[PDB]
């Protein structure tokens, strides 16, 4: 109903999409510290045990 | 003669004043419907209300 401007909405939507991209780029690292098998097959021995 | 002059002029003075009143009333209801969502506080709503008054 045009209470605020059509430019201030564009600024708020840009800030929202930048913050969502920051959340996604910050959960990419949280997925990186859950280290996933990039392939599927036989796995060898653990050369680095837990704690190192 | 100046009664006729007032008859000739108040019919647009009061109409421009009614347009002022409709403009400030739409301003106040638009400030109310941007307060009711939660963007701006109640003090600017009271400022719009005292301007309408």
């Amino acid at each position: 109903d045009q209470a605020v401007s059509k430019q201030q909405y564009a600024d708020a939507n840009a800030a929202y999409l930048q913050s969502k991209a920051a959340v996604e780029q910050a959960r990419i690292n949280l997925r990186y510290t859950k280290v996933l098998s990039p392939i599927s097959g036989r796995i060898g021995r653990s050369a680095v045990t837990e704690g190192a | 003669a100046d009664g006729l002059a007032a008859r000739g002029t108040f019919t647009e003075q009061l109409q421009a004043q009614r347009d002022l009143v409709k403009a400030s009333d739409e301003y106040y209801q638009l400030a109310d419907k941007r307060y009711r969502t939660g963007v701006d506080n109640y003090l600017t709503l009271l400022d719009a209300q005292r301007s309408l008054f």
